[PDB]
């Protein structure tokens, strides 16, 4: 009959939805972000984080003489396990963590307090997102901030030229970019990294007064110091880039300097340490501190995350390194094209525990000089079973099911927000290009599909969306800019 | 971003990638932007229909949506085998079965109705599980129970499709209004279910509204329909120690606590924290006992029956297996002592899940699948709306009758191809039943799906060659009385104002019908038709003088939250420039207490017909409060 | 605590009305806030101008609640 041929057509539609995409919920695994989260507190020595396991709640009710109080409104849960080893001459323990977490029913929902609650997928920047003067990478703990500023300049010839500055805003403070490098690396491995070391020299002034005025006029000269000149090859100067790196070297250098202490690291530690501490004694150990939170920055999420070359990703400073090299097309980068953005789902869920491990590290590292095992028990200890699924709720990340249909494929499954706990969308920001459309969500967004009172925050995923495999749910394999 | 030279038509040809919620519109090319977001707004604000039909014009991924959807139907996951199956209401009941393969025991729920929020739910169609017996094996992909807006072979239908015609009745038609036969509006019917909680504490007793002298009953029964709004009402006693109210049973008072709502109550679930012989004594209890016990009863049978599995070392049993057992072993185990928002309660606490048949009223809105709205202004008898006279078409009559003025300027002209395909579809019809064999029908309806959708009629011909004489006969016979499928796609696919031009030049004999009474001739076509969320009880307020939060909790029939009255209103009404009288209504409805009682006590003794107020002048309350505080605060007031 | 009521004052505007019962979860309660005082702490924050006055509390997570008053010498 009429039923038998709309099923023969209906599979024989030759358009089919992405089961991956509808059914992604199931398939998303915990572990993969609570691994990172829990690796943040390895920076106590004590702490080793050995492994994690999410484990079925499996205990079977026995009759206690005791009284016995249960709740109305049930919650269908799952245990997390965190499983560390605290090995110090003090003694060794291992601390085994468990953490209640909501469990997925029918692949797409979850039962807590009675209620029924949907997670619905949020859509953020993957990385180098623009901001005033400043480019910005997210980070779990410290986000990276390169912020710009504009200054004078003046050549050896009397040549006037304005060029940017980049320091890094971290630890509450900007700090030129290269004196982080030089600390490590050193003035002459700084160059190596970058690959300046050929193009870039600096002379003495004796030096200067016997060298060739042509090759003068031909590379540009700069004056560090009455007794120290750098020089710079034309081409170099040329690059705006190069201009920024070589602005920051300018500013790196106070004209109260000897050769001898440009070529001492010990020097350039003392410099970074002297940005954050008022005291001038303690520099060294302020700045080697500095340069082992500057390692903590990069985690291996953001390295999966990010999308370039290896070579770049390897740590803090290839990182820094690609950003400043490629600071002036990465500035100029569209924020609302999905090339350049991605979805996350879980992410948002598990991140709670990172502000309470946080808290944790503070209160080992800093509080006190006791003894750190009673005190790396409590950081797990001071973690309440409830912790996740009571901020879940009552932080409302989560949204009920408020649904008045059965029809659940765009209302609830495949619904997207731009809004979320940390938005660069906000009524008060006034984000009228970020609820508009973009060319871009052609075949990814829908265009039609979003709430009359908050236009743009909310809408529904295209079901023939394919996000690309091995790309972490980034809309694009790579970013808008090909930087090659 | 500004460029849109990027977007390449070629590139998206052929694919409906770029569509998400409007893959279940047809004809979107035609369709404007607003009005396709307000369809993909209706869609979730859609609710389900009892005699929901898969669309005569349909896009084909409507089936996948159902698919995809899975809140409407459950699909066994695996091949099980009935082990048991335990009640605990007649329609309320579990099924625990084996899987085949793992050997794991798992359980399947069934119940009458499903809750989403609010009021909204549906009923469920249950004949699969309810088949289901003993060592009966339930195949792989089998649905269990489904939605009622799943057919027979899970085709998908989320509206109704209604002979729609463009008319203006007697004005009725307004703007975006719409009349409807009382037959049509019967096919547009909505479920409501309501979980309701009647909380009785240990001095508060439930008044005998459903039952006599000699069966205390102060509630409905499982299979019993709730009689004039009232599931129940709660007296509370300041010392129940007396017993001295038995009497008091058959009255009511305004202090009496009522619980509101209609329909069937389909389950009951009672959370006690009071030990069964102090329950027991009082013959007031005895329903309540009844339910109890058989909750008790309930439990202890799954606690029996599944123990063996539960509690052997083996255990393979799901999770959810195991937390019912749990929650049932709870239950009948001691010192279980109930706690609702952290804290123990006294008494007991009732939960009634009731499901109730809403028809098609005035003030809904009901719209298609275009961005259109509509509000149904009127429901008419049948022989009351357009009728076509003295054609082989003769008698038939328009379910619903749209708004002629305006149409062009909604810019969704696809309502309009939507109808015109349904209308020349009955006369294709007409033709394949009038005349021929069957070799006839099918070359009418194989040219007439070749004007519209080449795709459809190939894939037609093929289902139609695969089909014996007998299921081919059946077919068409559907085809001719049913009605016909027809495909339009939402961009690529769908037919233009050539195509429809060529069809009508075609099909001379097509033309508009003639009705009974107008002279004007009309076009009488089917079209998409969806129920929406919104009818006028939402938005309801009533106040008479003596928010609440008692009806959000079913406590009162309707909201009687207060109209507010501010400097905007005061400067409309003071145009009559007669201030007294404006300060007179504020007063007595409001600022003064006084006046207010005046007010009261002369509406009710004095003449019904005849009502003249006079109001005492003094101070308010307000007014008496500031004066003593402010003198208290070395200040007062002179007259400034 | 006393002495640091000023500092979870300028963290947590809301202190003085939270305590008495009379934003979402204004006139809570004492007890309610100190349930939920992390909570609170973490909503009720100054990004530049209090991450001070927060890492002290951080610090001093044990000595936010008092359960003891000292009386000095008659």
């Amino acid at each position: 009959m009429i039923s038998n041929f709309r099923k023969f057509h209906g599979n024989k539609n030759q358009e089919k939805f992405n089961e991956n995409l509808i059914l992604n919920k199931e398939n998303e695994s915990i572990l993969n972000y609570l691994d990172p989260i829990c690796k943040t507190l390895e920076i106590i020595p004590e702490i080793t984080y050995l492994g994690s396991s999410v484990e079925p709640i499996n205990k079977v009710y026995k009759f206690n003489k005791e009284e016995k109080t249960s709740d109305i409104e049930r919650s269908e849960l799952q245990l997390i396990k965190m499983s560390f080893l605290i090995e110090k001459d003090d003694k060794k323990e291992e601390i085994n963590k468990f953490i209640y977490f909501p469990k997925l029913i029918d692949s797409q929902y979850f039962i807590i307090n009675g209620n029924r609650y949907y997670p619905i997928y949020q859509l953020l920047d993957s990385g180098t997102y623009r901001t005033n003067k400043a480019l910005t990478l997210k980070t779990l703990l410290m986000p990276i901030v390169l912020r710009e500023k504009k200054e004078t300049f003046d050549d050896i010839n009397g040549e006037t030229h304005t060029m940017l500055n980049v320091d890094l805003d971290l630890f509450k403070s900007k700090v030129p970019f290269l004196i982080y490098f030089f600390s490590k690396f050193g003035f002459e491995g700084t160059l190596e990294y970058f690959g300046l070391q050929d193009l870039i020299h600096v002379l003495m002034k004796e030096d200067l007064d016997q060298l060739d005025e042509d090759e003068i006029n031909d590379n540009v000269i700069f004056m560090i110091t009455k007794n120290i000149s750098l020089v710079v090859d034309k081409n170099f100067f040329s690059n705006k880039n190069n201009q920024i790196i070589i602005a920051t070297l300018l500013n790196c250098f106070n004209t109260r300097i000897k050769i001898d202490k440009i070529y001492e690291k010990d020097y350039w530690v003392k410099k970074l340490g002297g940005y954050f501490t008022t005291n001038n004694s303690n520099k060294q150990e302020k700045g080697e501190g500095i340069i082992l939170s500057f390692e903590r920055i990069l985690d291996e999420w953001t390295k999966k995350i990010l999308r370039t070359e290896e070579k770049n990703k390897e740590d803090i400073y290839s990182v820094v390194r690609w950003m400043i090299n490629n600071y002036l097309a990465l500035v100029k980068q569209d924020n609302m094209n999905l090339a350049n953005k991605r979805i996350r789902l879980y992410e948002y869920l598990l991140h709670p525990l990172l502000i309470k491990f946080s808290k944790g590290t503070y209160r080992v590292l800093n509080n006190r000089n006791s003894n750190k095992f009673e005190k790396i028990k409590t950081i797990f200890s001071n973690i309440q079973e409830g912790f996740l699924v009571k901020k879940i709720i009552n932080n409302e990340l989560l949204r009920y099911d408020n649904s008045v249909n059965s029809i659940s494929l765009f209302t609830l499954i495949l619904r997207y927000t731009q809004s979320g706990p940390q938005s660069p969308f906000s009524s008060n920001s006034t984000n009228n290009k970020l609820r508009g459309l973009h060319p871009s969500y052609l075949g990814r967004l829908g265009l039609t599909s979003t709430s009359a009172g908050d236009p743009g925050a909310s809408g529904s995923l295209t079901p023939f969306l394919e996000l690309p495999e091995n790309s972490y749910m980034h809309f694009t394999e790579e970013p808008e800019i090909n930087l090659n | 971003m500004d460029d849109i030279s990027v977007i390449k038509n070629e590139d998206y040809e052929g694919s409906h990638r770029f569509l998400a919620e409007e893959l279940l519109m047809p004809n979107a090319n035609k369709t404007d932007g607003n009005r396709s977001t307000m369809f993909c707004s209706h869609l979730a604000q859609a609710v389900t229909l009892q005699k929901a039909e898969p669309p005569l014009v349909y896009t084909n991924f409507e089936n996948q949506v159902g698919k995809y959807s899975t809140a409407g139907y459950r699909k066994a996951n695996s091949n099980y085998k009935v082990i048991e199956k335990i009640y605990k209401n007649d329609y309320n009941y579990v099924l625990i079965v084996q899987d085949q393969e793992t050997g794991e025991y798992t359980l399947f729920e069934r119940a009458e109705c499903e809750f989403l929020t609010e009021h909204y739910g549906f009923q469920w169609d249950n004949d699969k599980i309810d088949s289901l017996k003993k060592d009966d094996t339930i195949e792989k992909d089998t649905v269990l129970y489904k939605n009622t807006c799943y057919d027979e072979n899970m085709n998908f239908g989320y509206g109704v499709n209604l002979n729609a015609a463009y008319f203006s009745y007697k004005n009725e038609t307004l703007e975006d209004a719409i009349v409807i036969s009382e037959s049509a509006a019967k096919k547009l019917g909505t479920f409501s279910v309501n979980k309701v909680k009647v909380s009785v504490n240990t001095n508060d007793i439930l008044l005998n509204l459903y039952g006599d002298n000699e069966n205390y009953k102060g509630f409905p029964d499982i299979g019993e329909h709730i009689k004039n709004q009232i599931i129940a009402s709660r007296r509370r006693f300041d010392y129940n120690t007396a017993l001295y109210e038995l009497k008091n049973l058959n009255e009511m008072r305004d202090s009496d606590t009522p619980f509101f709502a209609d329909g069937k109550i389909v389950d009951i679930e009672i959370f006690s924290n009071v030990p069964e012989e102090e329950l027991k004594v009082q013959k007031y209890n005895e329903q309540v006992l009844y339910y109890i016990n058989k909750q008790k009863e309930f439990s202890n049978n799954v606690y029996q029956k599944l123990k063996k599995i539960v509690e052997g070392k083996d255990n393979n049993v799901s999770d959810k297996l195991l937390h019912f057992y749990n929650n049932c072993k709870m239950r009948i185990d001691e010192n279980i002592s109930y706690t609702y928002q952290n804290s123990k309660f006294s008494g007991f606490i009732m939960e009634f899940t009731i499901l109730e048949e809403e028809p098609l009223n005035k003030g809904s809105k009901i719209t298609g699948r275009y961005g259109n709205k509509g509000v149904i202004s009127k429901i008419l008898p049948d022989d009351q709306m357009p009728t076509v006279a003295e054609g082989r078409f003769k008698g038939l009559k328009a379910d619903i009758c749209l708004n002629p003025l305006g149409v062009f300027n909604r810019l969704n002209p696809s309502q309009l191809i939507e109808q015109e395909l349904n209308w020349i579809a009955k006369f294709i019809r007409k033709d394949m039943e009038e005349a021929g064999s069957n070799e006839e029908k099918v070359s009418i309806l194989l040219d007439f799906l070749n004007r519209v959708n080449k795709e459809e009629t190939e894939l037609m011909e093929e289902f139609i060659n695969s089909l014996n004489k007998t299921e081919l006969e059946e077919f068409l016979n559907d085809i001719i009385e049913n009605g016909i499928p027809i495909c339009q796609k939402p961009f690529f696919g769908n037919i233009g104002l050539d195509e429809l031009w060529e069809l009508y030049n075609h099909y001379d004999h097509i033309d508009y019908f003639k009705c009974e009474g107008i002279s004007t001739p009309l076009i009488i076509g089917e079209i998409y038709m969806v129920r929406l969320k919104h009818e006028p009880h939402s938005k309801f307020s009533a106040r008479s003088t003596s928010k609440s939060k008692n009806f959000k909790e079913h406590k009162d029939l309707y909201s009687k939250t207060p109209v507010r009255i501010g400097n905007m209103e005061i400067s409309n009404l003071s145009l009559t420039n007669e201030m007294g009288s404006i300060m007179d209504m504020l007063n007595s409805y409001s600022n003064n207490e006084t006046n207010r009682r005046e007010l009261i006590m002369q509406l009710l003794t004095g003449n019904p017909f005849d009502t003249n107020i006079d109001l005492s002048d003094v101070e308010s309350g307000t007014s008496k409060i500031l004066k003593s505080l402010f003198t208290c605060l070395g200040l007062s007031i002179d007259d400034v | 605590n006393p002495i640091l009521f000023t500092i979870i004052k300028k963290c947590i505007p809301s202190i003085n009305k939270i305590i008495n019962y009379q934003g979402e979860d204004d006139y809570i309660g004492l007890v309610k806030f100190k349930d939920n005082f992390d909570d609170l702490l973490e909503k009720y924050t100054d990004k530049k101008k209090y991450q001070k006055e927060y890492d002290f509390l951080i610090e001093n997570h044990d000595k936010i609640f008092i359960n003891k008053l000292p009386v000095f010498s008659h």
